[PDB]
């Protein structure tokens, strides 16, 4: 449920908040001031066509079609497991009693139904 | 999907960058950039590793549960024969 | 407030359908109600009342009578001012054109 | 889609003269052909009451538009009561001006002719009798979709259709036998005998044929430009006293 | 014009939070007050040239407006994107559930076909063959005669 | 180019400014570099706004774009969910079915029937 | 995602205010004392003040302007309420459509549904595919049941128009509304799953053509007596002309006998006073187009009917195709016949108004509706 939102969360707040101010400014604990300004200015110039609003888009947009390709296998495996004696087979009165207060007892549609089993 | 995200995370990074242009003492000053930067994508690869745990198992979880709500189980519907042969029985 | 959904009502139907200088002459001769902004106008007669007055007050219908006096008594200056204009050879009007209506009328 | 208005003419005359006249006050040249043609050409019409003297009064002009293209179909015989009538298509002022000159120049009397409803009946009998050169008449067929409109109270019964196909209609026509009048003497006692609806009474619109011409109580609206001879005949009929 | 002005002192106030961040940290050579009053002496120096770059000093677009229009764009792209994925899992049940339908009948039309040729090998001479005017006068008597 | 315009005049004053706080930068050591951490967090603030205006307002239209292609999926997946439906409950509830349901049963009785006379 | 009833839509004001003004005032009584006792805003406090205000005489639009600025679009159910009420008010506006439901080999399945369990059963069906809402309630005259169904969309929420469908107590005939869109497929469609419960039902159309009241399509093709022999065959639908074999043998019409006149049978209508044989030809007239004996208007007006007459003369299949339209056909075809127009003698039955709003061929004598 909501997939797609936490997935551009997490791109969001983990990798681009990440990697822009803390990965570029606070780098300066080894340190002069003017050349790690300047490198940083440098991996700042260079870098912009993939920390773009779009390009991590588009990142999140695969990443969804990936994890729905997967997600294609688990619901097809988890639709074809041992049925258990699954829906659409029996009567109406054996699902109401799994689904429990039928409030409409009717011995003749229990019979009739007891032998569909 | 993981191998998109750490390529994308190891491709914006210093090390492609600074080390293309690299004179005694500045060899030093980024040889000691190259570990720090190796330092805080390692720390990162263990949480995109485990948001992709957190993610799998939480949707797994979803998927099982839409499914057993229209599947059917053999306790309840015993539960449900031994009602109907009470009844039958009265 | 419903008078205010009228309303609304009302500016949202003028603004979806009702929203060489020879035209506006033609134009504004065949119309019939007031061309002065009405509020200015009145704030205008309330410091012409303050030389000449104490809290006066004013009717409201007064000062439409007021502001259509005015504005007859100005379109007949323009009109009458306007042929002595065009007498001496000027299509546009002067100062000094508004000068001998307003100096042999009296 | 040349819609035919009919206009009555009192007195019985000859064309050859005075279309100068019109020509002068026309500056243009038309041409007036006098056919005397004759109805149901089998001999069994004993050649009296039956020849008529036809002025097809054409306009030869440039032909780039068909509302201003009007011909002036006549038709006369000296016999009846009411000698003469025409009939004009399109929306040109020609016509205007050219009923100006026969009200004026012979000094006759002009009227539009309303339509019966056997008038009607006749005249989509008439319009499906064709002519060809070998002096027989073969008839083709359409099928026709009649119309009504009559007023009710409160308007309970607007207007309804009775539509025959055209394989039924050649049907009913050669199970009634050999005559040449198949929408008079077949049909209409058919639709008397199975529905009860006298259509010589019931109000009638617009007898419509499949396409080929539309009949209604003030004009004829057909898809060529000619009209028919028995069409005209069967008109100058109707209009007797 | 004042959007520029308002921008940029939205970003002065969220540069003044990083810069305390950062004081915070290097205060180990400074107690309380001592850094208080310092950084309200610059508080007041930022908010100078702040005030000289109107001296300094078209459209009016904000950052946060647009940014809670993306916000509701993709919270909006999501739910639709969910609804698809639940539409999807329908079709595939309902898709399921028609070809297991469809081959239902065809088995139930190929056995019937079976047991027929099954049975024209079968015996039985005497009392079926006269018939294999049969159920009808059954059902006319017996809703004749009440049986 | 008025947003790049915009960006070029307070890049200017912040580097005029940067460059004054650095020439004076030659206890008051933590109080130097402080300035120049404001208008370093101020200029990248700057022009990271208004490169982030612009890559929201060419991600807005993008996800406009791509949400109404959604949207007609989602339409198109409505009709075949309805066109699934109806030839369910067509095939279930149609004329052979029930045919073929009738001579089944007919046959089974037929075949006990033969098997007890038998 | 089932829409319930404290949800409020997102419509404009004046339009629920030009619909709330075609309702009576005691109806307003009624609808402020149900949504108050259901939901309420802004006990039996507030109550005594209406009271008051219509025990004053006061104009509807006071008492409009205090329901819709004391709940300031109320919810989905009030709108429903109004909704329905308003099509209980005036019927003459909406436009039905009937359909039949079969199963199995063929036969006509009586739905017998019960509105409780229904309608749950119904929006658990709707909102695994749009976001929904029903409502039902009963209609006070007719023994109908008459469901709206209301569906929205997301460009917040945009309405849809309301559907309808109108279940009668015991018959396989199911009303629904004229509406040929996807959203009236999908509710029919629903339905036609929800209703079943034992054995999957179908619905089949019956007619194409739409009819204009309630009433009307419930004399027509409804559980009545009046649902198939509806033209000269009316008597029987109202036995007016026997009693039961309890009563008087001295008042019998075999006894008393009834005034009748000859009628002609060569052909004495195309060639052409005494006021009793012109009473006796009204009487004919009137015994032909309807039962025994406004006063042209039948019982159903028809909208749209087209015939086809298909006979066979000398091994030719001579077609024809009649055509109506208007407001009542029949009573206006009675009209036409009044004026001696149309020869009573020769007209057929089902010209004459018998299986009425069924608009089908005829092959050699007998009825048959269309597909």
């Amino acid at each position: 449920t909501d997939t797609y939102n936490s997935i551009s969360n997490f791109i969001e707040n983990e990798l681009t908040a990440l990697l822009s101010s803390d990965d570029y400014l606070m780098d300066d604990l080894a340190g002069p001031n003017e050349v790690c300004r300047l490198l940083k200015a440098q991996v700042i110039e260079k870098r912009k066509d993939a920390m773009s609003r779009g390009k991590q888009d588009l990142l999140s947009k695969e990443i969804y079609d990936n994890e729905s390709e997967l997600r294609a296998s688990q619901s097809q495996q988890i639709m074809e497991l041992v049925g258990d004696i699954p829906k659409y087979s029996l009567g109406s009165e054996l699902r109401n009693r799994v689904e429990g207060e039928p409030q409409s007892t009717s011995i003749e549609r229990l019979i009739e139904d007891v032998l569909k089993l | 999907s993981e191998q998109l995200l750490h390529n994308y995370v190891s491709d914006s990074l210093l090390t492609t960058l600074i080390s293309f242009q690299e004179e005694q003492q500045l060899q030093h000053w980024y040889e000691l950039l190259q570990a720090r930067d190796a330092r805080v994508t390692s720390e990162l690869e263990a949480r995109i590793k485990q948001f992709f745990i957190t993610l799998r198992s939480r949707l797994l979880r979803f998927l099982e549960s839409e499914q057993l709500s229209h599947s059917l189980s053999l306790e309840t519907l015993i539960d449900a024969l031994y009602k109907i042969n009470d009844l039958l029985q009265q | 407030v419903r008078q205010k959904r009228r309303e609304k009502q009302r500016k949202q139907s003028l603004k979806r359908v009702e929203k060489l200088a020879l035209y506006e002459i033609r134009k504004y001769q065949r119309s019939t109600d007031l061309l002065i902004s009405k509020i200015p106008f009145a704030r205008l007669v309330k410091e012409v009342t303050d030389e000449f007055t104490q809290d006066l007050r004013w009717q409201s219908m007064a000062i439409m009578a007021l502001q259509e006096a005015s504005e007859a008594y100005l379109v007949g200056l323009l009109e009458h001012t306007n042929l002595l204009a065009l007498h001496a050879k000027r299509i546009t009007i002067m100062k000094k054109d508004m000068q001998l209506a307003r100096r042999i009328r009296g | 889609p040349y819609t035919w208005k009919f206009l009555g003419i009192s007195k019985q005359l000859s064309l050859e003269n005075g279309i100068a006249k019109l020509n002068q006050l026309l500056n243009l040249e038309v041409d007036l052909d006098i056919q005397t043609i004759r109805v149901p050409s089998d001999p069994d019409g004993g050649t009296a009451a039956d020849e008529y003297i036809r002025y097809e009064m054409r306009l030869d002009i440039s032909n780039l538009d068909e509302g201003t293209y009007s011909k002036f179909i006549f038709l006369g015989n000296s016999k009846m009561e009411v000698p003469m009538f025409l009939c004009y298509c399109g929306t040109d002022n020609r016509n205007e001006v050219v009923l100006q000159w026969l009200k004026a120049e012979y000094g006759v009397i002009m009227w539009p002719i309303k339509f019966e409803q056997k008038t009607m009946i006749k005249l989509a009998d008439a319009s499906i009798v064709h002519v060809t050169k070998e002096n027989i008449e073969q008839i083709t067929w359409f099928s026709s979709k009649l119309y009504f409109e009559p007023e009710t109270q409160d308007k309970n019964l607007r207007q309804f259709s009775i539509e025959i196909p055209r394989e039924s209609c050649e049907g009913l026509a050669l199970g009634y036998g050999n005559t040449m009048h198949p929408y008079n003497d077949a049909i209409v006692p058919y639709i008397y005998n199975e529905t009860g609806m006298a259509v010589e009474r019931l109000p009638l619109t617009s007898v419509i044929l499949a396409g080929h011409t539309k009949i209604m109580r003030e004009s004829i609206v057909t898809s060529t430009r000619s009209l028919r001879n028995r069409v005209l005949a069967v008109v100058l009929q109707s209009i007797q006293f | 014009s004042i959007l520029r002005l308002l921008e940029t002192n939205t970003v002065s106030a969220l540069d003044s939070v990083f810069e305390k961040y950062e004081k915070e940290m290097n205060q180990m050579t400074h107690n309380n007050e001592v850094k208080r009053i310092y950084s309200k002496k610059e508080r007041l120096l930022e908010i100078i040239l702040t005030k000289i770059k109107k001296k300094l000093r078209e459209r009016d677009l904000d950052i946060e407006y647009i940014y809670s229009k993306r916000q509701f764009i993709q919270n909006r792209y999501s739910q639709e994107l969910q609804n698809n994925e639940r539409l999807e899992a329908i079709l595939s049940r309902e898709q399921n559930l028609l070809e297991e339908t469809r081959k239902l009948c065809m088995n139930l039309k190929t056995n019937n076909k079976k047991r027929l040729t099954e049975k024209l090998i079968q015996k039985d001479l005497h009392p079926v063959l006269n018939k294999a005017d049969g159920p009808v006068t059954f059902r006319n008597d017996s809703h004749e005669l009440n049986l | 180019s008025v947003t790049t315009i915009d960006v070029l005049s307070s890049l200017f004053i912040n580097l005029f400014e940067n460059d004054l706080i650095p020439q004076a930068l030659k206890f008051r050591k933590l109080l130097y570099k402080l300035d120049l951490r404001l208008f370093q967090t101020i200029s990248d603030q700057m022009t990271r706004d208004l490169k982030d205006i612009l890559d929201i307002n060419v991600s807005n239209n993008e996800l406009c774009y791509q949400l109404k292609q959604v949207l007609a999926r989602k339409e198109d997946l409505n009709q075949q969910i309805i066109s699934v439906r109806n030839e369910i409950q067509e095939l279930k509830a149609g004329k052979d079915w029930h045919d073929l349901q009738n001579e089944q049963a007919k046959l089974n009785d037929k075949v006990k029937l033969n098997k007890r006379l038998n | 995602l089932r829409l319930e009833d404290n949800y409020v839509p997102t419509s404009d004001t004046l339009v629920v205010f030009k619909q709330l003004m075609k309702l009576p005032v005691t109806v307003l009584y009624d609808l402020t004392l149900s949504w108050f006792a259901k939901f309420g805003g802004s006990i039996y406090l507030l109550t005594e003040t209406l009271d008051l205000l219509i025990e004053k005489g006061v104009r509807r639009n006071v008492i409009v302007n205090r329901i819709l600025y004391v709940y300031w679009g109320l919810n989905v159910f009030q709108l429903a309420e109004i909704d329905c009420h308003l099509m209980i008010s005036k019927p003459e506006k909406f436009k039905w459509l009937p359909s039949k439901a079969l199963r199995g080999d063929g036969k006509p399945y009586v739905v017998k549904l019960q509105p409780a369990k229904f309608i749950e059963n119904l929006q658990t069906d709707l909102a695994k595919i749009y976001h929904c809402h029903v409502y039902m309630f009963k209609h006070p005259s007719l023994p109908v049941l008459i469901t709206r169904i209301q569906l929205f969309d997301s460009n917040p929420l945009i309405s849809r128009r309301p559907y309808y469908v109108a279940f009668p107590l015991n018959s396989p005939i199911i009303f629904h509304s004229v509406d040929k869109d996807i959203y009236a497929r999908l509710v029919l469609q629903s339905i036609s799953r929800t209703i079943s419960e034992r054995e999957t039902i179908i619905f089949k159309p019956v007619q194409k053509i739409p009819v204009k009241s309630i009433h009307n399509i419930m004399t027509l093709l409804g559980p009545s007596r009046f649902a198939e022999s509806m033209g000269p065959w009316e008597c029987y639908a109202s036995a007016n002309f026997e009693r039961s074999p309890l009563h008087d043998y001295k008042k019998h019409q075999g006894l008393t006998g009834k005034k009748v006149m000859v009628r002609e049978f060569d052909d004495s209508f195309l060639n052409d006073e005494e006021p009793e044989i012109r009473r006796l030809r009204l009487e004919k007239n009137m015994i032909k187009f309807k039962g025994s004996a406004s006063r042209y208007s039948s019982l159903v007006p028809i909208e749209k009917v087209g015939f086809t007459l298909k006979n066979e003369i000398n091994s030719r299949i001579i077609t024809i195709k009649l055509k109506f339209n208007g407001n009542d056909i029949f009573g206006g075809l009675h009209e036409l016949c009044d004026k001696n127009l149309i020869n009573i003698d020769k007209v057929p039955g089902w010209l004459a108004g018998e299986n009425g709003s069924f608009s089908g061929t005829i092959m050699n004598g007998d009825f048959q509706r269309e597909q």
